[PDB]
């Protein structure tokens, strides 16, 4: 798995790929990485799949119960540390997952949460997460402007993935994109690597270590 | 040491349809290099037209399925008689799964009925309720003989349009039921060719908006 | 971190009407890390082609034993190796090292020169030769190679043919496997020619 | 955590044509000990169903209770107990295969083989099996421990799918389950000479046969067996 | 396993079962455990099959170089090379002998080799998973000078013990009498020890 | 794997299954598991496959050269002396486990060979995973002064209870009937009970499917 | 953990290799020079286990060196990462293996072209534009794939080294004390000898 | 430990050898390994002492309770309560006991209770790591209806050859008989029974 | 291994942290504050087990609060440092135990002194003149034995921890990303924001 969600002039990129494995083999090519726990609110999910997906679905929940509760959508800051307090009672049960809560609220601004099954919670700009983190994080920190444009940073992000996607042998099938604004996530669809890989070589002459 | 869990083979396969959907599995349970049935069914109705599988080690795959017809049961009781949609299953399934998340059940389990819309949809989960929705899902002993062969002839990947060099791909298209049992009666005789676990007999559940129809076909009783 | 798993890596080869065919991918890695995009694993001595799965240090080892090996083989008998007895000289390699053998799966593609009739051949680490007609699979993703080619081969396939099949075989079976991939290059082999095709895949 | 101490082997079972027979030899084992020999390892409950059992005996024994005191409770309060609301192999089944599964996911098993054999009160033949993790199957025939490996070979050359079960007689069904049972003696060093065999029939009913013997036993060429290569005299 | 060797005023008479199992599966239920070393030179084997038949083998060639050198060698002298393979290879071996043999100065003779590689000459010897099931019934019924037919009652009858209650041991009952006369070989069948 | 060994009133045969298998995968559907060891002394294994094939071929060779050394037919006591000899030496790590049967000068000869290297005499044998189904057989239904036709049914008939009934054995049957008259007949697939039914659709591909990146011809001479 | 990095322009390679020595609790040498000239147009870099690490360059090196000698002949990159890798992979099925892992970039002086082999302590050879051993390579090899071009001048080629550079130095656990960088050309080795405070 | 209960024509007798171990050293010498739970219910212990005792113990408490409300408890009663803690705590014992009762009805009763926890009734039991030793003479020698001198010389006989090869048995013989008599406690001594 | 130092000079103590988040082969964070306050005047810095750190800090930084407002008074350092002792000393019986270390800093109004207290995960508390938990206190503890004099100014201890940090820059095997330096005295608890080039 790769997953990543940066900070930027305008707002939050986050972007994940969709490859599901055990072991060696490849369970699936078109998982969904992404959670979209509220209109301003996403969670991204990297190690063991229905520890992330229950518990951010659960997650989800909780943040609706807020809602009712409060007369008022839940801050990121809360909404993560939900997460990061349940998987902390869970410590050495042998939970994993690699996570991270992006969102937008009034009085924070947009906010990147990073929360592992560890109970580790770090609020920051820049976060890769999965075994393909590191080559996501060699593409992205190398291009990485603040003022990147909307359009750019979206595209750095796609990027980062390929990156990923590329070495990481647990890495791969398709980019998910997402957007996140004062306003805030809008999707910016998928994207397969099986065509992608290509069309980015073609296009922007990278990828020299492939033959053809 | 006493070991929990054992090993009865056995594969199991589902492909949706445009407005039906079929779940398949041998009947064939095995331990160890023993055959201890050449009939057993792994396959269910489960009422509310959804069909039901969970493969590997039979105990806690008849425990999953006994429960979740409960679950059927007592959906009626307790919501006036509503039936269950496919995706609702799905949904509790994997709190079924997930409740053992720390003695799971050793199952790879595969659910096929109808969408709300009336599509083909099938479901699979692992052994501890992580689940997608799926075009088609080989699971069980044989899966990797089979699953590469259904994302070629279902899903038609890696195949291209002659001519277009390589840069049109051929076109997805929905299959019939007759071309759909097709590749699962092919799936399966390559599958026992191949596997030792894999044999006796198939038996397919299809699923339409008039119910749930079986079918049988002997295989290779080596 | 059980050898055979470390670099990842398929050969297949299949057998159709006067002629046969070898594909390898092209991926070395060392674990996740995918280290190199044009590691070819089918070799040849003469009109032999030897491909190797399995530990890529005893791959090159073993190409550049085969070679060494051939090539005496040449000098002394004034004639080429043929599959066949190839086979043999393969299979007593192995052999020779029972008890710390080289972690690979070899697979033998070739056409008899005085006969005309196509040669596959398989073998475990130790030299076990599998003398199937139709098709031979090893590697990481040999399950899915299995299953591949139990469902799309069929005998006295056309050469154009086979090249469909072998491809598509290949191709389906490294889109299951982690380790495999990266690449492929499929051999046709027919008495008289040799094509080589290098063929488009995904590339993650 | 546990470990079976006193056992006893095989259980070897087939459907015929009108019900169903099962063996089990009257052995239980300690180790290698051949210690016990007038075990019992068929029990009768009602009269239409014989639960037989393999593995630990002490479990065994514990079983034994369970199905006795369940004939008691379904007697209760039940005008009906003998006719409609007797019990039911299927029901006798259930139960077990409920104690086994539930026991397993304890961590804490019978550590057991069970074959439940009957007739229905329709007339329908019931020939299942549980063991110590809660795995069912039904099949023509069943066999446990050295039993599945021996006895089912040949027991299916007789039955080898349902549509040979109206073909067979009770004679020829016999006739194999008490071959099978000399061929495990033959080659099975946990077994005994002696054994119990019942047939439950949908017209004959129960009919339990106790203390039979292994008999056309073929020993004599044995004398023409010298050394172990080349050694003549 | 059960074996044993027995004197009598004759001779020696040689016994064993004949069950070999891996498990609990019989491999063999006919097995011959009575090993011709010389003429009259018998021993039977315990422990490691693979084990006892190769040491049989070399002490076999020793006693076949030995006669083509100096005669026919004791029993003694046979129970020596025995435990010279046994005892120096102790460590990957699992080898449980007893020799028995006829010669004419010394008449009948019992050498047991357990483990270790020591040896030990005795009246009469018992070896084998089965024997532990028979020592208190031998002790109690062996007398010194037995006559043939008395010898031939008594390895039947803690044999058929023996048999009774280890599972590795059953099949049929072997016999090798060893006297003046000859070698004289005999089966017995579970239908006749059985009943005793 | 199901091998027999059964001698009758001229001689001795031996049969085998035609699987071989790794792991839970069926590689080879028909391989060759009789081996010859010299022209009328032949063998089957089981276990290690290239172990038992090896150690066949060593004592095969020198069996050979003793032939020619001492102008004599070879004797089967002979190939189960090196063998057992052999196998013993290596403390187990080959493994082998065989069944050494043949005519010679002396008569006819049925052996079985432990990869430890013990061996054991026989009227009748078996090895390997479908050995227990083919003894089952073999017990019912062997007899003293059998004919070369009741030995090769009871032979073809216990490794059929192994085809049937253990899932590492299936495919075929191979045979081979030595005889103290005449020569050693090797029967290849004597019984072929396991055809691979029809397929349900063919799989050929319209050509160019398989999207090409480059194209070149291989030089095969000097 | 060690840093080998190795990266291939149009006439030149590149290698950088880390500067810190470390045991257990203290860096003990910033300075450290993890690199052996084979031959006046072939260079080795090394990283792995204490003590093998240099025994076994030079090993190579004296090999290479009595070699030219012999001949009066520099051996080309090829023959010479050959001879390495046939060492490498006797090794490692000997008593106590060498747990080496090395880069050889060369210059071929009849090809007029530049090579990078990378060989692994195993004895896997394999020739590719850019190369690393260790951790560094879950970083740079992704880094490099987007801003790698095989047209490169030995200058632009300085230049993605600094940011392979500065990505290890943002990212990796440990402080290895910068690089020292050499350039294998037509000419020959020279050495950067003002990398760290560029 | 040597221990074995035998039913005869007028009722059973208990049996057991005197000695307790911790290794190779002899803890007791002397010990009394027969153990009433009732006024003719005994047993005979083995495997831990500690274990045994508690059980002993516990069922001769319940007994105690049983007399008081419902009057004499049937051996089998006894038997069915020593099963019942063997079985339901077979995971933290390592008990096997032996049964042996007398009432006018059912006459004399044998139960043996091996590890497992399992209950078998019989008309003789031998237990204890001495009684492998003697499966076969016991076998051999034991008859149904036997008068109270020749069951005491079958027990005599039969524990002597398991104190003469288990180095775990030994000391002095006791036994309890068991009839509408009466109870009567035996002892023997090494300097008679040795020379059986 | 974080690095987590304090120094008592005479009129203030200074908490000197690491900054870096480090998990696997990625430092996720360089700006990580390990630090929490207890009081107006009492500070706390910790390292330890990746979840129980932060954990543990905010629970007794809950407890603190709590007893100010209820009392509307503020605990002495000595006091609050008692208080976390015995929570880790409950904690080490307990069935999964705070795995944390950490540095009490506090000025004490009725006193008019500063206070440095020393707690490991076991609950061992002890008052120092100066103090280190990990590996970092191996180079420090000694350092400090020589440079420390008990009657420094505030600005004199920031150079003798300015030392201490440069030591471990020079000779630590890990990158910890420089420190975030905090300052407690009568004026409360304040931040030195230019540190990391200052
Ligand atoms: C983040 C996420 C969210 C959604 C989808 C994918 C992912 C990325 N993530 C994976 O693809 C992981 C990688 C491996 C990984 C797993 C766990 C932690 C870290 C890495 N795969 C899985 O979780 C798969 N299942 C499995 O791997 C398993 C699950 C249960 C198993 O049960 C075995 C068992 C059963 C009973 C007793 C004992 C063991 C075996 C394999 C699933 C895609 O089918
Ligand atoms: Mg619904
Ligand atoms: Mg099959
Ligand atoms: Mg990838
Ligand atoms: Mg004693």
């Amino acid at each position: 798995t790769t997953t990543l969600a940066f900070r930027f002039q305008g707002g939050i990129i986050v972007a994940v790929d969709s490859r599901a494995t055990a072991g060696n083999w490849v369970a699936s090519q078109t998982v969904k990485k992404v959670i979209e726990i509220n209109p301003f609110l996403l969670g991204t999910m990297a190690g063991g799949a229905a520890d992330c997906q229950f518990w951010e679905t659960w997650l989800g929940s909780q943040c609706r119960l807020h809602e009712l509760r409060e007369k008022e959508r839940i801050s990121v800051a809360a909404a993560s540390k939900i997460l990061s307090n349940l998987v902390y009672q869970y410590k050495g049960a042998g939970l994993s997952m690699g996570t991270m809560i992006c969102g937008y609220t009034r009085k924070e601004g947009p906010t990147i949460y990073y929360v592992d099954s560890d109970g580790t919670r770090l609020k920051g700009d820049i976060f890769c997460v999965g075994s393909g983190q590191t080559f996501a994080y060699g593409v992205l920190d190398s291009n990485y402007k603040w003022d990147l444009s909307v359009e750019d940073a979206l595209y750095l992000g796609k990027r980062s993935i390929l990156a990923a996607a590329h070495r990481d042998a647990y890495s791969g099938g398709s980019v998910n994109l997402y957007h996140v604004t004062e306003d805030g996530w809008i999707y910016h669809g998928n994207h397969d690597v099986g065509e992608l890989f290509w069309k980015v070589k073609e296009e922007e002459g990278s990828f020299n270590n492939v033959i053809g | 040491q006493f070991n929990p869990y054992g090993d009865n083979g056995g594969t199991i396969l589902g492909i949706a349809g445009e407005d039906f959907a079929v779940l398949a599995g041998d009947t064939r349970n095995i331990t160890d290099y023993s055959i201890n049935s050449r009939y057993e069914p792994k396959v269910f109705d489960c009422g509310d037209n959804i069909v039901m599988s969970a493969n590997g080690f039979a105990a806690d795959g008849d425990a999953l399925v006994k429960r979740f017809k409960n679950s059927v049961k007592w959906y009626h009781f307790d919501h006036n008689d509503k039936k269950l949609s496919i995706n609702s299953a799905a949904r509790n399934i994997q709190h079924l799964l997930y409740g053992k998340r720390f003695f799971p059940y050793y199952v790879h389990t595969i659910i096929a009925g109808l969408d709300e819309d009336g599509k083909g949809a099938v479901y699979s989960f692992d052994p501890v309720g992580s689940y997608e929705r799926e075009q088609c899902r080989a699971g069980g002993a044989a899966a990797s003989l089979i699953m590469p062969f259904l994302d070629n002839q279902v899903n038609f990947k890696n195949q291209y349009e002659p001519g277009t060099n390589g840069k049109v791909k051929k076109p997805l298209k929905y299959l019939s039921v007759e071309e759909v049992i097709k590749l699962v009666r092919d799936s399966f005789t390559s599958a026992t060719e191949r596997h030792i676990q894999v044999g006796d007999g198939l038996e397919i559940l299809i699923v339409t908006k008039d119910g749930v129809r079986k079918e049988f076909y002997e295989l290779k009783r080596d | 971190s059980d050898p055979s798993s470390i670099n990842g890596g398929i050969v297949v080869a299949m057998t159709g009407k006067d002629c046969v065919a070898i594909a390898c991918d092209l991926r070395l890695g060392s674990q996740s890390l995918g280290v190199s995009n044009k590691f070819e694993k089918i070799f040849h001595y003469g009109h032999v082609f030897l491909g190797i799965t399995g530990l890529a240090t005893d791959v090159t080892t073993l190409n550049e034993m085969f070679r060494y090996k051939t090539n005496l083989y040449k000098l002394k008998e004034e004639r080429a190796i043929e599959p066949e007895t190839f086979t043999q000289l393969v299979s007593s390699s192995l052999y020779e090292r029972r008890f710390g053998p080289y972690f690979v799966g070899p697979v033998v593609a070739g056409i008899n020169s005085k006969s005309g009739k196509p040669f596959i051949a398989g073998f475990d680490l130790i030299g076990c030769i599998d003398e199937a007609k139709d098709f031979i699979v090893s590697g990481t993703a040999s399950d899915q190679l299995f299953g591949m080619c139990e469902s799309l081969y069929e005998p006295n396939l056309e050469p154009e043919d086979l090249f469909e099949t072998i491809s598509q075989a290949l191709l389906n079976a490294a889109d299951r496997d982690a380790l495999s991939g990266w690449g492929a290059v499929v051999y046709i082999i027919k008495k008289d020619e040799v094509v080589k095709r290098y063929l488009k895949m995904r590339q993650d | 955590t546990q470990q079976p101490i006193v056992t006893g082997t095989s259980v070897i079972s087939m459907k015929y044509d009108n019900g169903v027979i099962i063996a089990a030899d009257n052995l239980g084992s300690y180790g290698s000990l051949l210690r016990f020999n007038g075990v019992e390892r068929l029990i009768p409950v009602g009269d239409n169903t014989v639960v037989g059992i393999s593995g630990d005996i002490s479990d065994m024994q514990h079983i034994e209770r369970l199905l006795k005191d369940l004939v008691t409770e379904n007697a209760y309060d039940n005008p009906l107990a003998d006719a409609e609301e007797a019990l039911e192999p299927s029901y006798i089944f259930e139960y077990l295969a409920t104690v086994m599964y539930q026991r397993r996911s304890k961590m804490n098993p019978l550590w057991n083989a069970i074959i439940v054999a009957g007739v229905q009160s329709n007339g329908d033949q019931f020939l299942r099996y549980v063991n110590l993790l809660g795995v069912t199957y039904s099949s023509p025939t069943l066999a446990t421990g050295f039993g599945a490996h021996m006895a089912n070979p040949l027991l299916r050359k007789v039955v080898d799918r349902e549509s040979d079960i109206p073909k067979t007689t009770v004679q020829v069904a016999e006739e194999a389950i008490v071959n099978a049972m000399r061929v495990l003696y033959y080659r099975d060093a946990r077994s005994s000479r002696n054994f119990s065999l019942a047939i439950i029939d949908k017209n004959t009913g129960l009919t339990f046969k106790k203390n039979l013997q292994v008999e056309n036993m073929k020993w004599d060429f044995a004398k023409d067996i010298k050394g172990y290569g080349t050694q003549k005299i | 396993t059960s074996i044993m060797a027995v004197t009598f005023k004759d001779g020696v008479i040689l016994g064993a079962d004949s069950r070999t199992t891996t498990g609990a599966y019989i491999a063999n239920r006919v097995t011959d455990k009575l090993t011709r070393v010389h003429d009259k030179i018998w021993c039977c084997r315990s422990g490691s099959a693979a084990d006892t038949q190769a040491i049989a083998d070399i002490v076999q060639y020793h006693l076949e170089l030995y006669t083509s050198q100096y005669g026919t060698p004791s029993t003694e002298t046979a129970a020596s090379v025995f435990k010279e393979l046994c005892y120096e290879n102790k460590d990957n071996l699992t080898a449980g002998i007893i020799v028995a043999g006829y010669d004419d100065k010394n008449k009948g003779e019992v050498y047991t080799i357990p483990l270790g590689g020591s040896v030990h000459k005795l009246p009469y010897a018992i070896a084998g998973s089965g024997s532990t099931f028979i020592y208190g019934y031998c002790d109690k019924n062996f007398r010194e000078n037995m006559s043939k037919e008395e010898t031939v009652d008594f390895i039947k009858h803690s044999l058929s013990q023996a048999i009774k209650w280890d599972g590795s041991s059953g099949g049929v009952i072997r016999m090798v009498v060893l006297t003046a006369a000859g070698v004289e070989r005999l089966i017995f069948y579970p239908d006749e020890y059985e009943q005793l | 794997t199901t091998i027999v060994g059964v001698k009758f009133n001229n001689g001795v045969v031996i049969a085998a299954d035609t699987r071989s298998t790794q792991g839970p995968i069926v590689a080879d559907k028909n391989c060759a598991k009789l081996h010859r060891i010299s022209p009328k002394i032949w063998c089957a294994g089981a276990g290690t496959a290239a172990d038992t094939e090896a150690v066949t071929q060593l004592i095969g060779s020198n069996i050979e050269l003793h032939s020619l050394y001492t102008s004599r037919e070879p004797r089967v006591v002979s190939a189960l002396q090196m063998l057992k000899q052999h196998l013993f030496k290596y403390q187990g790590h080959i493994g082998a486990y065989l069944i050494v049967a043949g005519v010679d000068p002396t008569g006819s000869h049925l052996f079985s060979i432990h990869a430890h290297g013990s061996t054991d005499v026989g009227y009748y044998l078996s090895l390997g995973s479908g050995s227990l189904a083919a003894m089952a057989v073999l017990e019912s239904h062997w007899k003293q002064d059998l004919t070369k036709e009741e030995a090769i049914k009871l032979a073809s008939d216990a490794i059929q209870a192994g085809i049937w009934n253990d899932l590492g054995s299936g495919s075929n049957v191979d045979v081979c009937v030595m005889e103290i008259g005449k020569d050693a007949e090797y029967l290849r697939n004597y019984l072929t009970p396991n055809v691979r039914e029809e397929k349900q659709k063919s799989y050929k591909f319209p050509r160019g499917t398989t999207a090409v990146l480059k194209e070149s011809i291989v030089n095969i001479c000097d | 953990m060690d840093i080998i990095l190795g990266i291939r322009v149009q006439d030149s390679v590149i290698l950088a290799s880390s500067k810190a020595v470390t045991r257990g609790i203290s860096v003990l040498k910033d300075s450290d020079d993890k690199t052996r000239q084979l031959s006046p147009h072939t260079l080795m870099s090394f990283a792995g286990e204490a003590g093998d690490t240099v025994q076994f360059a030079e090993y190579i090196q004296a090999n290479i060196q009595l070699y030219s000698i012999r001949e009066d002949y520099e051996l080309s990159p090829q023959a010479v990462s050959s001879f390495v890798r046939q060492e490498l992979a006797k090794s490692i099925r000997s008593r106590r293996p060498y747990q080496v892992n090395v880069l050889i970039g060369g210059y071929d002086k009849k090809k007029n072209k530049p090579e990078l082999y990378q060989i692994d302590y195993l004895g896997t050879k394999v020739e590719l534009p850019y190369g690393a051993h260790g951790y560094s390579g879950f970083y740079t090899f992704s880094l490099l794939d987007h801003h790698y071009r095989p047209d490169m001048t030995t200058e632009e080629g300085l230049d993605l080294l600094k940011l392979c550079v500065q990505e290890l130095e943002k990212r990796m656990p440990m402080d290895f004390k910068g690089v020292i960088v050499k350039i294998v050309d037509k000419d020959g080795i020279r050495q950067v000898d003002d990398f760290q405070a560029q």
